[PDB]
């Protein structure tokens, strides 16, 4: 369960960089979080998978009721898959919020000009 | 749907019944509830018990008013096991121990006795 080297393909240039090559070290950081936390009288405790999940939609289902539509963002890493973003822009439409963004994610003018921001 | 709102036991036994009694009918011989008769003693009063040692309660442990507001978990714990035989250790065993053999009990409840009178 330990990652012990990292390779270039042999496809263009054959290359990666400092993080491509080095930074693959946090999948073996013993810091790395395996188990939820939930605040027990007011500090951070671990829980199990399921208490932590109803914890979090009682908590963004109650922000809905008592503040309404729009009232939820949802900030998510570039670097989740197509589907994990596919699946929380689904989750947004379920917990009534169109405000699904990233706090890296740069203005965009292609759409504007040419109609897709590719 | 049969006796309007009511607390779940109740409509577990009208379920269970309703399995009995279906259970019979899809053998041909539809037969309704019959209640058994039991003799009881509706006598006893607090100073027939006067000699026994009292013994406290399980406590209920019940989770803080201010926290619990704020979250769906559950309010109250299971008990522990030496909790659990403690509690049961209180119980005075009302009921007759030779229920499951009385030939007297069996007899009264294959003839319909009106012994009130
Ligand atoms: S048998 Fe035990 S539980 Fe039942 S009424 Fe008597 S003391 Fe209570």
């Amino acid at each position: 369960n330990l990652i012990f080297d990292v390779s270039p393909v042999q496809s263009n240039e054959g290359m990666l960089c400092a993080f491509g090559r080095f930074g693959i070290k946090y999948v073996n950081d013993k810091d790395r979080i395996l188990a939820p936390l939930i605040k027990v009288n007011g500090e951070l405790s671990k829980t199990t998978f399921d208490q932590a999940l109803i914890e979090t939609a009682k908590k963004l289902q109650a922000i809905r009721a008592s503040y309404g539509k729009d009232s939820i963002a949802i900030i998510a890493s570039q670097r989740l898959t197509n589907e994990e973003a596919l699946l929380l822009t689904k989750l947004a439409q379920k917990l009534d919020t169109t405000v699904i963004g990233s706090f890296d994610l740069r203005e965009s003018v292609l759409d504007r000009i040419f109609g897709l921001n590719a | 749907a049969v006796t309007g709102p009511k607390i779940a036991i109740e409509a577990i036994a009208q379920g269970k019944n309703a399995a009995r009694v279906i259970d019979s009918y899809l053998r041909g011989k539809l037969e309704p509830i019959k209640e058994p008769y039991y003799v009881k003693q509706e006598d006893l009063t607090p100073e027939d018990f006067k000699d026994r040692e009292r013994k406290p309660r399980v406590p209920l442990k019940v989770a803080n008013a201010e926290e619990r507001k704020n979250n769906f978990r559950e309010i109250t714990s299971t008990m522990t096991e030496k909790e659990a035989i403690a509690e049961a250790s209180r119980c005075l065993e009302c009921g007759c121990m030779d229920y499951f053999e009385c030939q007297l009990y069996k007899y009264v409840n294959q003839y319909d006795v009106d012994p009130q009178r």
